[PDB]
């Protein structure tokens, strides 16, 4: 997260880290045994880390649980990043508490101009690299479809939206992929891609979760 | 243009695509530590 702030320990209790020997993506706990992340974050053998603040110190809020299933949307296309969503089933249910809690799925898609909370352990610089120890947060609004399409000609599908600031300075960034965009108390987005980070006229692009509520419920039910 | 439209590259472990604007766009994952 570039231009963000320290969230505060366990203030984003649905934020998870996906670990493949190191932190590589975020995700969002949506019930005690399922996480939503980005399809491009797929790896076999993922360990999900819940309750994290300082991603490099064992502090005592943590639960580490292996994925038992990591399910990329079948229509994910790595060439276009369309349908950039994955469901991870935890091998055993997380114990839910004030520090480890699920986030609700949307009941409707978000509107342009709604403020959202974006979070992660990614890079905090737009030039060069600096990775934070603690979880970072960013308040950022949903941008109009037309401004998103104008910024990324020919690349924005109906399954994507932009959020952030056209003036630049505030964005998600490398290491944030898969993590949450929460608006109106609901999981509306998944950190996916962008041109650089925090550049002018290049806002972050996010998977549009509201298009997948039925898919999510059906995939959970059958797995 | 920093790239020719339609090209691809990696930056570290992230995949990138060159848009029709001649600008790279990349995914936002973390990557293995360097040697
Ligand atoms: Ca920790």
């Amino acid at each position: 997260i570039v231009g963000g702030y320290t969230c505060g320990a366990n203030t984003v209790p649905y934020q998870v880290s996906l670990n493949s020997g190191y932190h590589f993506c975020g995700g969002s706990l949506i019930n005690s045994q399922w996480v939503v992340s980005a399809a491009h974050c797929y790896k076999s053998g993922i360990q999900v880390r819940l309750g994290e603040d300082n991603i490099n110190v064992v502090e005592g809020n943590e639960q580490f649980i292996s994925a038992s299933k990591s399910i990329v949307h079948p229509s994910y296309n790595s060439n276009t990043l369309n349908n950039d969503i994955m469901l991870i089933k935890l091998k055993s249910a997380a114990s839910l508490n004030s520090r480890v809690a699920s986030i609700s799925l949307p009941t409707s898609c978000a509107s342009a101009g709604t403020q959202c909370l974006i979070s992660g352990w990614g890079n905090t610089k737009s030039s060069g690299t600096s990775y934070p120890d603690v979880l970072k947060c960013l308040k950022a609004p949903i941008l109009s479809d037309s401004s998103c399409k104008s910024a990324y000609p020919g690349q924005i599908t109906s399954n994507m939206f932009c959020a952030g600031y056209l003036e630049g300075g505030k964005d998600s960034c490398q290491g944030d992929s898969g993590g949450p965009v929460v608006c109106s108390g609901k999981l509306q987005g998944i950190v996916s891609w962008g041109s650089g980070c925090a550049q002018k006229n290049k806002p972050g692009v996010y998977t549009k979760v509201c298009n997948y509520v039925s898919w999510i419920k059906q995939t959970i039910a059958s797995n | 243009q920093e790239c020719e439209p339609g090209q691809t590259k990696k930056q570290d472990c992230n995949t990138c695509r060159c848009g029709s604007d001649g600008v790279w766009a990349c995914t936002r994952m973390g990557c293995p530590p360097h040697a």
